[PDB]
């Protein structure tokens, strides 16, 4: 019958692993480089495309950085069609518990939903996992600033400074050294420009190979503004950090 | 060989391995006796223990009044089978007044057998019944294999060495047919039937397992002291 | 839950020593509207049963066909159909009377009374009655709607307890029936004069009598009776 | 029916009468309408016999299960909730329930009362069934919880007989139970109409009846 | 509206005796003010020492009965042959008939037996399950004109010894066989005259340790 | 792959002989059946001595007439036990009586084979259900995962099966009382044991028609290891 | 629905598919359990190789299943939230239908039979976790510490450990925790905690986590401060 | 069950439900508490349909601590109260309707301010500093009307309490067995034992 053809998703290795969690990081690693950088007065989200061309039109494109909420947002690494399924869920998510308490959801527990569904693909259903790695940049009353990431395992952690895709180890390397706990947001975009600058398998980091995006208290007075960056606004922070 | 995981699955030749390896399952079990006359059918069952401490796994089970069989190979298929087979002569009493005639009974078994062989994800059933009964009819003998194939006889046996007791009534077919109006001499021809299949052992009070329908005569069982008379 | 449209009026049955009768008129009526006139409501299942169906038309063509079903469903695998296997009347009751309570628990019944009469293999005489209930009884004499009220009386006259059932002949039998239905023609307005009727005898097999009419009727006193009271004239 | 229960210092008396009816026919002189759940619990039965005795005698089911998983008897705290949510499963479906769930446990001896709409009340003292207004008349002037076993088996037995007398629908005999530490023991089944003329003897009472 | 009851009439009576019980019932089956059958038995034998009576709408009486009679049958399948005892069965009914709480069978149920002690054993049931084990009990259309005698004449209340005037109650001495026969005959040749639903004969099915035995007479048929 | 219910060319379901194998590897629980009672003992066998040993339930109550001794992945005997109560407490509610002990071991016996592509693989367990009831008295069975169930007048299983089985087949007589039956186990099972026999790693448990099932203290167990080991040396 | 059975039995009588869900469990960093007189102490390893976390937010290793249970695990982190999970709800639901709060025994019971089904039912891996739960009874001052492992079996232990180098740990155990008489008092049994820690941890920085759990509702983690000074304590002792 | 009534003052929330419980024409409780603690900062009144009301209270309890142990939280009483009404609107157009009215008193820590929520079983939820469900109002309104401020103490919010239940104790055909009166503030939850 059709037993024959059942690759079997959801099974251990002989040493513990999970097979396709493995292999869908493995497919994560060759995606473009996302890093995250949490400050005492907001957040930073840094994401290179992939190999681009001059033929794409770049001001109405979206791969890397998604809008969830009006106080969370999202980098992605992996399968862009992947992030897509999970991203609307997520949204739909954080409008279900605004409906039913009236108030904007709590970081974690949009994190927490979306790493169960994640987690939930590893165990059961025989289907395979979702090839994506996620960055939360979001602000809530509780916690204030939150930096996350969730993978295809449905794990998901908290950090400070943070990168997911291409060349995280090199990456992380050069975050934990100049990182301090005292940082500002524009410190903090400067360090994540840096580093993708440093790690990047381009031959120049340019404003339109580049998506960039914000969550600042930086807006009048007591509330959060999210602001994604367009490419011209990206072409001048690359010149006014001096990478080009 | 390639062609026996399932049993989905015919080999080159046209033949189904798994319903083969069910039927192999048969001839393992303890042998049983099956014969009849034109009043009576009789049942006669060598049970099998474990060890001595053990009992003698029972061998035969009631169906209706007028109906029952013996089994051979797995224990817990023919409690599946038998079950399908009480709501079936009950089906047919409750609804239309009537006693379940034994021929259509062995349709049934046939047809239930049938669809776990052509199914994927099922298994076929991995026991032989020897189904008796007393209708309309007359006296009858059934054979029923998982195959599906069910057969309707004067007398047979099935089980392990149950080509002994095969040969035998082959032979007293003409003497045994006649034993009208006398139980005793017709359970007497199949204790002597199932005793050419016994080889070490031999028939004591708590292994050998007797059953019989006829005429004027509802389906009994006999196990323990009911039959050492004809020990 | 419904209501009856087409409906079929009384069906009167009484055993008698060999065997027993059963009787039915051929009219299908519209309420009051006479409608239909050539309705069979005596229907043979094989050489030794005789269904006679009462009230709904529509619900009493249904069961004409479960029991031309039921036939045929019998025969399949069955080389003894013919002989010891085939339908017996006590079968046939028990299958409609299943049915008719099976629907009845659901609310939807089949608007029917329903008698069953024929001779078992033993030679037994068999008739029960069964309704959209699902109840069920026996009696020497049986009948439905006027026919209960009726038929009855003049047919327990004739057979008043079991033990009357042999000194019960066929020709006395099928006088009383007869009788019964003239009775009905004079008194039931919903009754028409031509019937059908249908003996099954143990030694002489069925016999089905179509194109009856109600005959030797007594009309010629009406003369005579003139006004409501106190006109002569 | 009419039906008590109160608790007091030495545990839990439990009275009813026997009497059903269908109409204003007297269909049983003598029903049980206490249910021994278990040696340390009883059940009361008021409304549909049918209900009451499916019902309690599921609950008891239910709280054997508990003994077995948990090596330990059920509270009756427990198993009066057990059965509340049992009724709600069949909510204004028109099951017509009322009982009261007596008995001992660690907290010490336990009275709950439950009905067909799902209401589920611990208190001292609970009467209930067409006849209850009788007896709580009784019972509210007599109760202490100083009560002696003997005077508190007599006051619910008297409680019943007030009712069994000015209720029609109520009457036959009447059944006694005390609930214990130690379990809950039977005090016999009284006829009403030999314990009326000996209660109107010796304590006075219902002089306006003749005898 | 399609009404799915029905009321068939027929009257039912149960005693039990010390080491006997017996269960009676008249043979009338009718709808309205006809008669259906003189002679439709409603009391059954259904194996295992135990007699059945499901009084009240025929339809549902005979699909109860069957439905018993199937669950020993099946109990002796599941329960190498064990015979079913009188309080067994009892219990098994009441879920039977609670089964249908919401379309209730439209019955009042009696059965009769001998207990596993030997002595004589009475159950009776309302329509949705509630039941209990009684020495007397009459059902169906003439209950309320039979009970009140059997009150008096089997527990003999509201009797008391001569010469005492009220003091000494009338002692409960035990009834034999004839003697409850006797009782029987008279409750329903009584009833008989004052119910029209009550008539034609009467079947009683009598319990011993010996087995089931019938009694037939006749009732007048007015 | 291959099929879960798939028949061998000798004509034994693979995953039932599998499952066998894996009570193999149980440890070792030992029923003996007399005329005054029917005893069930049990190997506890922890892991480390941290393990608190009381918390080791291997021998479970059914009912109070039936009790319940397992061997092998006893994990799946939670859900075997859950049904065996709820079928015991469920016939005394439809029948106002104890339930006969075959027919509780058939109805445990009945999810036996409700494996397929239902439950994905048989139980890796075995039961030894003792009990007793009016017809057929104290009785001891074994049911398998098979669906199979033989009844026993004594049975071993587990690790030390067959060699506490063929002692088993020397020791048993029809007329063994409830004390030397006790004696008996706890001889057999210090014998297959791996670690020294005591009250803490050892279990004993009896059914006897007035007291119903019962599983014995460890300063009750105690007192009989004491009793064995003198009778032992006593000749 | 996909029904595949991931979970059989192989010709030698092993499940392959639950013993490998015990290997991701060796993989897990190491958790410990001790039970005082009157308390229980659950030890966790923290892997230093994650730095630049934000240990506010970073989901703690120890769980509250109610106010009086807790439940810390080894294994895959993703696979433990789906068991909490459904300990909380079943916590809830207990309360709810019995008017009790569960026995540390009942919830136990309950996770172990979520394992367990997870090992014979279609379409479904094993999870790869153990658990510790410890706590008290309502109205109970006796300590209990339970562990969970995927086939579903359960069992009672006076101290335990689990995870990486548990074997390590568990010999430290077996020789320095005495029944006869347990840590008296809550620092000796915490104490006797970070010290089994010790054997493996590494560093006793950051990578030490403490919760202890007292009668009553009493439940309280400690700070790294406060576990420093046990540290420090600890290698002074130590140097001798 | 009847009466229920609820005042926000300054630093508080108080609320006061009756204690009679009725079956038939018998009282057959005097002392019943119509409430259920949501949360340490949180409580909740109900009043409606005989048994409906303690199942929807305590499945909304049990919803709320389950919440709380998940997230090592305690829910804004507004967070709460919009919880509520969601499914008393949802019950409303269900088979079977859950006859429930509601008053939720609570305090927020966060904005250190007493709240007060009237919700009815149709899902109708308003923010009050005085509030009441059924003919209650009715009675008591008109004295909340003359005397309630928002600077009000706790004392004087009780006494003002004692003002309506003497009212309805006057004015009401109904015995509904004097209320048992709670106080909700930053340090929790506690009862007025003598009222
Ligand atoms: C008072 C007598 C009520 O009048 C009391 O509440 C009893 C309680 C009771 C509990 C257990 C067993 C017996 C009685 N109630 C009844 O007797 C009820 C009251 C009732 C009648 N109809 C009805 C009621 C309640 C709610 C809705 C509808 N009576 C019954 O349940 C009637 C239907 N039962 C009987 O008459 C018979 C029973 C029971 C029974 C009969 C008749 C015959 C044989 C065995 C049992
Ligand atoms: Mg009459």
């Amino acid at each position: 019958g059709s037993r024959r053809y059942d690759s079997r998703t959801t099974i251990f290795s002989p040493e513990g692993r999970l097979y396709q969690v493995e292999y869908a990081l493995e497919s994560i690693s060759h995606a473009g480089t996302a890093i995250g950088i949490m400050a005492s007065d907001g957040i930073v989200l840094a994401a290179e495309r992939k190999v681009t061309s001059t033929l794409l039109e770049q001001d109405t494109s979206t791969e890397k950085l998604y809008k969830l909420n009006d106080k969370i947002a999202v980098a992605v690494a992996g399968l862009t069609a992947d992030a897509e399924i999970l991203i609307n869920t997520a949204r739909i998510h954080a409008q279900n518990y605004l409906k039913t308490y009236n108030e904007d959801i709590p970081v974690e527990i949009l994190v927490r939903r979306l790493s169960d569904i994640k987690q939930g693909y590893t165990q059961h259903g025989g289907l395979r996992p979702f090839g994506v790695s996620f960055i939360y940049a979001g602000y809530d009353d509780r916690y204030g600033y939150q930096l996350y990431t969730s993978n295809p395992s449905g794990n998901y952690t908290g950090w400070k400074a943070i990168s997911v895709g291409a060349n995280t180890s090199a990456a992380q390397t050069l975050l934990q050294m100049d990182y301090k706990d005292d940082m500002k947001v524009d410190d903090a975009i400067e360090l994540a420009l840096k580093t993708l600058s440093k790690t990047t398998d381009s031959s120049a980091l340019t404003y339109d190979r580049l998506e960039f995006a914000t969550i600042r208290k930086g807006a009048n007075d007591g509330e959060v503004y999210q602001k994604i960056f367009k490419p011209q606004e990206i072409k001048d922070i690359l010149v006014k950090t001096g990478i080009t | 060989n390639n062609y026996d995981g399932d049993t989905v699955t015919f080999s080159p030749t046209g033949r189904l391995f798994q319903v083969e390896y069910a039927l192999e399952a048969i001839k393992q079990g303890s042998v049983t006796v099956g014969l009849r006359s034109n009043t009576h059918a009789v049942l006669v069952a060598l049970k099998r223990n474990a060890d001595e401490l053990s009992s003698y796994q029972k061998k035969i089970i009631k169906c209706d009044e007028h109906m029952g069989l013996s089994l051979a190979g797995l224990a817990p298929d023919a409690r599946v089978l038998s079950n399908y087979l009480r709501q079936q002569c009950n089906y047919s009493s409750l609804v239309f007044n009537r006693k379940l005639a034994v021929e259509r009974a062995g349709h049934l078994l046939c047809d239930k057998a049938q669809k776990n062989t052509q199914s994927y994800g099922g298994r076929p059933y991995g026991v032989g019944l020897l189904i008796i009964g007393y209708d309309k009819s007359g006296a009858h003998l059934l054979e029923f294999q998982p195959s599906g194939n069910v057969t309707e006889l004067y007398g047979t046996a099935i089980g392990a060495r149950s080509q002994g007791a095969k040969t035998y009534l082959e032979r007293t077919l003409d003497t045994f047919i006649k034993i009208d109006g006398n139980p005793d001499e017709l359970i007497k021809a199949g204790v002597e039937a199932i005793s050419q299949s016994l080889r070490d052992e031999s028939l004591t009070v708590d292994n050998l397992s007797i059953a019989i329908v006829g005429k004027d005569t509802p389906f009994t069982i006999y196990d323990g002291e009911a039959v050492a008379k004809y020990i | 839950t419904q209501q009856p449209i087409v409906t079929g009026t009384s069906v009167i049955s009484m055993k008698y020593d060999n065997g027993v009768i059963i009787a039915a008129d051929n009219l299908g009526s519209y309420g009051s509207l006479l409608r239909f006139n050539g309705v069979e409501r005596l229907i043979p299942v094989g050489d030794n049963t005789v269904v006679g169906i009462s009230g709904d038309i529509s619900d009493m063509q249904h069961i004409e066909r479960l029991l031309k079903d039921l036939v045929t469903e019998n025969a399949y695998d069955n080389p003894l159909a013919d002989a010891e296997e085939a339908l017996e009347p006590s079968y046939i009751f028990e299958y409609l009377a299943t049915v008719m309570y099976q629907r009845r628990s659901k609310m939807n019944p089949l608007w029917n009374a329903i008698i069953v009469a024929g001779v078992q293999s033993n030679g037994d005489q068999f008739l029960r009655y069964v309704n959209l209930l699902g109840v069920t009884y026996s009696s020497p004499t049986l009948a439905t709607g006027f026919g209960a009220h009726m038929a009855n009386p003049l047919l327990r006259k004739v057979v008043d307890r079991e033990s009357d059932i042999p000194k019960t002949t066929v020709q006395v039998a099928e006088e009383a029936i007869v009788n019964a239905m003239r009775v009905l023609y004079y008194r039931d307005a919903r009754s028409s004069r031509n019937f059908s009727l249908a003996i099954i005898d143990k030694n002489t097999g069925l016999t089905f009598k179509k194109n009856l009419q109600v005959e030797n009727m007594k009309w010629d006193f009406a003369k005579d009776i003139k006004g409501y009271g106190t006109q002569k004239i | 029916t009419t039906t008590l229960a109160f608790k007091f210092q030495h545990g839990v008396i439990v009275a009813v009468d026997s009497r059903a009816t269908a109409g204003s026919y007297i269909s049983s002189l003598r029903m049980n309408k206490v249910i021994e759940i278990n040696p340390y619990l009883l059940g009361t039965m008021s409304g549909c016999a049918a209900d009451c005795q499916y019902w309690e005698r599921l609950l008891a089911k239910e709280c054997r299960l508990y003994y077995l998983r948990n090596g330990e008897r059920i509270s009756v705290s427990a198993a009066s909730k057990l059965l509340s949510n049992m009724m709600l499963q069949y909510r204004g479906m028109g099951l017509s329930m009322g009982s009261m769930i007596c008995g001992w446990d660690k907290k010490g001896p336990g009275l709950y009362y439950v009905d067909d709409n799902g209401t589920r009340l611990s208190g001292q003292m609970f009467s209930t069934g067409s006849g209850n207004t009788y007896a709580y008349g009784v019972l509210d002037s007599n109760y202490k919880w100083d009560l002696s076993v003997e005077d508190a088996l007599y006051l619910g037995k008297r409680s019943i007989l007030a009712a069994a007398h000015r209720d029609a629908y109520s009457g036959g005999s009447v059944n006694l139970y005390h609930v214990t530490e130690d379990g809950w023991i039977y005090h016999g089944n009284h006829d009403v109409g030999e314990l009326f003329w000996k209660v109107k003897e010796e304590e006075g009472s219902f002089n306006n009846v003749i005898g | 509206q399609f009404n799915p009851y029905g009321d068939n009439g027929g009257t039912i009576l149960g005693i039990a005796g010390e080491d006997f019980a017996v269960l009676a019932g008249d043979t009338r089956n009718i709808t309205d003010y006809s008669i259906n059958s003189r002679y439709e038995p409603k009391v059954f034998d259904c194996g295992d020492n135990i007699v059945m009576s499901a009084n009240g709408f025929a339809a549902d009486g005979d699909a109860l009965v069957k439905r018993f009679k199937n669950s020993v049958k099946w109990y002796h399948f599941d329960h190498n042959d064990k015979k079913l005892s009188i309080n067994s069965a009892a219990r098994n009914i009441q879920h039977l008939l609670y089964s249908r709480r919401f379309f209730p069978y439209y019955v009042y149920n009696i059965i009769a037996g001998l207990d596993e002690d030997g002595k004589g054993a009475v159950y009776s049931f309302d329509p949705v399950g509630s039941y209990q084990r009684e020495q007397c009990r009459a059902g169906g259309a003439a209950a309320s004109l039979i009970m009140p005698f059997l009150d008096n004449q089997v527990n003999f209340k509201n009797q008391y010894e001569p010469g005492t005037n009220g003091k000494v109650k009338k002692p409960l001495k035990y009834l034999s066989v004839e003697e409850v026969i006797k009782l029987v005959r008279d409750s329903f040749t009584s009833a008989t005259e004052r119910h029209i639903q009550v008539g034609d004969g009467l079947e009683i099915l009598i319990v011993t340790k010996d087995g089931v035995r019938k009694e037939f007479y006749e009732l007048k048929r007015d | 792959d291959r099929g879960v219910s798939t028949f061998s060319p000798e004509g034994r379901l693979f995953q039932v002989e599998y499952s066998l194998e894996a009570i193999k590897l149980g440890s070792t629980a030992i029923g003996i059946a007399t005329k005054e009672g029917v005893v069930l003992g049990v190997e506890k066998r922890a892991t480390s001595p941290l393990l608190e040993s009381d918390s080791i339930e291997k021998i479970v109550e059914i009912d109070r007439h039936i009790g319940c001794a397992m061997s092998g992945l006893t994990a799946d005997a939670r859900s075997m036990i859950e049904h065996a109560r709820t079928a015991a407490v469920t016939h005394n509610l439809y029948y106002d009586e104890d339930i006969n002990v075959e027919s509780l071991t058939q109805s445990v016996c009945d999810l036996a084979l409700r494996f397929g592509e239902l439950m994905s693989r048989p139980f890796g367990v075995a039961l030894l259900i003792a009990g007793h009831d009016a017809d057929d008295g104290y009785q001891l069975f074994h049911a398998e995962p098979s669906g199979t169930f033989y009844r026993y007048n004594a049975k071993a299983i587990g690790s030390g099966s067959e060699g506490a089985q063929a002692e088993l087949l020397n020791e048993w007589h029809s007329s063994l009382t409830l004390k030397e039956a006790e004696l008996l186990v706890l001889k057999i099972l210090k014998q297959v044991m791996e670690e020294k026999l005591d009250e803490n790693n050892a279990q004993l448990s009896c059914i006897t028609k007035q007291d119903g099932f019962k599983i014995y203290d460890n300063e009750k167990t105690a007192e009989l290891i004491k009793e064995l080991k003198e009778k032992e040396a006593a000749e | 629905g996909y029904d595949r059975a991931l979970s059989i039995f192989s010709p030698d009588g092993h499940i392959f598919q639950v013993e490998y869900a015990l290997e991701a469990v060796k993989r897990g960093t190491c958790a410990v359990g001790v039970k005082g007189k009157n308390c229980v102490v659950l030890g966790c390893e923290r892997r230093s190789t994650l730095k630049l976390q934000d240990t506010r937010i970073t989901p703690s290793k120890v769980s509250k299943i109610d106010s009086h249970v807790v439940l810390s695990f080894s294994g895959l982190n993703a696979d433990s939230r789906i068991l909490i999970e459904k300990a909380r709800v079943e916590a809830q639901s207990h309360r709810l239908t019995l008017e009790d709060p569960v026995t540390v025994e009942y919830l136990t019971r309950y996770v172990a039979g979520v394992q367990q089904r997870y090992t014979q039912s279609g379409g479904v891996r094993p999870f790869g976790v153990s658990t510790l739960i410890a706590g008290f009874d309502p109205r109970d001052d006796e300590p209990k510490l339970y562990q969970t492992e995927p086939s579903g079996i359960y069992s009672s232990w006076s101290a335990q450990t689990i995870g990486r180098n548990s074997k390590t740990v568990r010999e430290f155990l077996e020789k320095n925790y005495d029944r006869k008489e347990p840590p008296a008092t809550v620092e000796e049994c915490v104490k006797l905690t970070v010290r089994s820690l010790l054997e493996v941890v590494q560093t006793g920085a950051k990578n030490i986590e403490i919760t202890v759990v007292k009668p009553d509702s009493d439940i309280v983690a400690l700070s790294s401060e406060e576990i420093n000074q046990y540290v420090t304590q600890i290698e002074q002792e130590k140097q001798e | 069950m009847d009466i229920i009534l609820g005042i926000r003052v300054q630093d508080s929330v108080i609320l006061a439900s009756s204690k009679a419980v009725t079956r038939g024409i018998s009282v057959l409780k005097d002392s019943d508490d119509k409430t259920r603690q949501l949360s340490p900062h949180t409580l909740m009144s109900f009043a409606g349909e005989a048994g409906d009301t303690v199942q929807f209270a305590e499945y909304i309890q049990a919803n709320i601590q389950l919440y709380s142990i998940r997230e090592d939280y305690e829910l804004s009483p507004q967070a709460v109260s919009s919880f509520v009404r969601q499914e008393l609107a949802k019950s409303i157009r269900s088979r079977r309707p859950y006859q429930v009215n509601v008053l939720i008193g609570g305090y927020d820590k966060k904005k250190n301010k007493p709240e007060l929520y009237q919700i009815d079983y149709l899902g109708t939820k308003v923010e009050l500093p005085y509030g009441a469900h059924g003919y209650s109002g009715f009675y008591t309104f008109s004295l909340l009307d003359h005397h309630y401020r928002p600077d009000m103490t706790t004392e004087e919010g009780l006494d003002l309490l004692k003002l309506c239940v003497q009212e309805l104790e006057k004015r009401m055909p109904m015995d509904f067995k004097g209320v048992i009166v709670k106080i909700v503030d930053k340090d929790g939850i506690r009862q007025v034992d003598d009222f």
